[PDB]
């Protein structure tokens, strides 16, 4: 029915708010807790023949530590995205001066679009999420422990304490579902904190590779 | 996990490659220990955790299923 | 054939031949498996 | 490394006890001077255990850390438990 | 690199490593499987 | 510590594996020192509090005063220290042991 698309759009949005907050962007509690009824009261009943059309529920958020560090989240009208869309969003990122965006791709992208994100990568960081990758916050799953991105000062103190080299840490691939959720990139480190049935708590470090 | 009224926190599979693709290397590190525990403990036997843990760490320290 | 080098170092880390870290303490815990015993927590189960 | 900043445990490991006794026994068998009054003992491996419990064995243990550094521990400096 | 036989591991050890070197001081590594100690000089 | 345990053991299974059997060591002490449990004890309850604090500082698995070392030192011994405080507490040393 027309309501399943409204339920999807809300549930995807709620996950993105939690993701933005987990990245450290300033998200208001009223948007983190937003119910389907309040989402429907803001954006309308059905997106086909109605107000919550794609692009309309685009999101923009600013970082907690700096007001100029800002990130878009886009919900393309193209079910499979082309360069036609990405280059427009790059222009908007130039105009509004926004270095990051998330593209909530419905079904996929053309290979040239997938390449273009790397061809732009050091300039504008674009990251793709499939619609089905956001219907659940996988970090709320009981198997997924708490992941914390370390700062370079912490990573320097870590390696000085244990006298390690980065390659001696265990590793996480940048395509890992959680490393993407935290938006992490090569050479960063995650501090992972988990309950231990022998010790009570254990802290693990993964190098991103 | 996406469906309505399914519990997205607890619902889990015994297929570990699904867990790696949906939940990643740390969920695998836990789910693998659960699977190794289940085959050992089903017949009532017991093995110290530190052996289960060390195998699951060795099979996952690389960042992917070895 | 994979685990035969995985070993506790004088750092008390567990490392392979490459000196890659497998665990920061043995068993997350630092204890030999032969000494530990089953015990009850006592505080866990009682009502308030 | 110096005597300070020793981070390895002050106990002698079982593996160190095994090799220290094995090595000191062969020394005693090779007419190495014995650091304790042997009360008619003659087996060099029981003399080595006698010397270990007296902390009289003239051996140092070089413990290698996984960074390639090392600590030198005199056998008498370690806590000996067997 | 002098090798010294365990019979010499008395007080005169260091004097002997010289007296032997002057006939033919580092850390004396004990060789595994043998009584002989190897001194670099 | 009770709320920490209820995170670590969401099932409430109190059976746990730890290095030192505290109840047996208490029973050994009761026998070694000929303790009559019907008489009042000369053990001051503050020595119970002070002693467990001073003991816990000696159960070192991670050396060094660096804060990451101390966070690891605390995490390595968390469950055993909860158990140690749950047993060598001042009241049980007066009502039970």
């Amino acid at each position: 029915d027309d309501e399943e698309e409204t339920y999807r759009l809300w549930k995807i949005r709620k996950t993105i708010m939690q993701l933005c907050h987990d990245r450290g962007y300033l998200v208001t509690q009223d948007e983190l807790d937003q119910t389907l009824e309040e989402f429907k009261a803001q954006f309308g009943d059905k997106p086909s023949e109605g107000r919550p059309r794609r692009t309309d529920l685009t999101v923009l958020v600013a970082h907690n530590d700096d007001p100029t560090d800002q990130m878009f989240v886009f919900f393309p009208e193209e079910p499979k995205v082309g360069i036609k869309t990405i280059k427009v969003y790059c222009q908007r990122m130039q105009e509004e001066n926004i270095t990051r965006a998330l593209i909530v791709v419905q079904q996929g992208m053309t290979p040239s679009a997938k390449q273009s994100l790397v061809d732009m990568a050091p300039k504008y960081i674009l990251e793709q999420f499939l619609q089905q990758e956001l219907l659940i916050n996988i970090t709320e799953h009981e198997l997924v422990p708490e992941h914390v991105v370390m700062t370079k000062e912490e990573v320097t103190e870590l390696l000085a304490r244990y006298k390690l080299r980065e390659n001696q840490l265990p590793r996480i691939q940048a395509g890992d579902p959680v490393a993407r959720y935290f938006g992490i990139k090569r050479g960063q480190v995650v501090k992972i904190i988990r309950p231990s049935e022998t010790a009570g708590r254990y802290i693990t470090y993964r190098l991103v590779q | 996990l996406s469906e309505k009224d399914v519990d997205p926190v607890r619902t889990t599979s015994n297929d570990i490659v699904e867990i790696f693709t949906v939940l990643g290397i740390e969920a695998v590190r836990k789910a693998l220990e659960r699977e190794l525990y289940h085959v050992i403990s089903f017949d009532g036997s017991y093995v110290n955790y530190r052996h289960l843990a060390l195998l699951c760490d060795t099979m996952t320290c690389r960042g992917h299923l070895m | 054939k994979s685990m035969e080098s995985v070993m506790v170092k004088y750092d008390a880390t567990v490392r392979n031949s490459i000196n890659q870290v497998v665990q920061l303490r043995y068993g997350e815990d630092g204890l030999a498996g032969e000494s530990v015993e089953f015990q009850n927590l006592a505080t866990l189960k009682p009502s308030n | 490394q110096a005597n300070q900043k020793r981070i390895t445990t002050p106990y002698m490991t079982k593996y160190e006890r095994a090799r220290v006794l094995g090595t000191r026994a062969l020394q005693i068998a090779m007419c190495a001077p014995v650091m304790v009054e042997l009360e008619g003992e003659t087996d060099p491996l029981l003399i080595a255990m006698k010397e270990l419990k007296a902390r009289k064995i003239p051996i140092i243990i070089r413990r290698y850390l996984p960074d390639g550094s090392y600590e030198d521990w005199g056998v008498d400096e370690l806590i000996i438990s067997d | 690199e002098i090798l010294l036989h365990p019979r010499y591991f008395g007080p005169n050890l260091l004097n002997t490593v010289k007296q032997k070197l002057f006939t033919e001081i580092g850390a004396g590594v004990i060789q595994p499987g043998r009584g002989f100690v190897l001194y670099p000089v | 510590d009770r709320e920490v345990l209820r995170v670590i053991f969401p099932t409430g299974d109190s059976k746990v594996v730890l290095p030192c059997n505290l109840l047996r060591m208490i029973w050994n002490a009761q026998k070694i020192f000929h303790i009559n449990p019907r008489l009042p004890s000369d053990l001051h309850p503050i020595k119970v509090v002070e002693g467990v604090k001073e003991l816990s500082k000696k159960l070192v698995i991670v050396n060094g005063d660096d804060p990451l070392s101390r966070q690891a030192q605390e995490n390595a011994t968390l469950l055993f220290n909860i158990h140690l405080r749950s047993t060598l507490c001042s009241r049980r040393m007066a009502e039970e042991f």
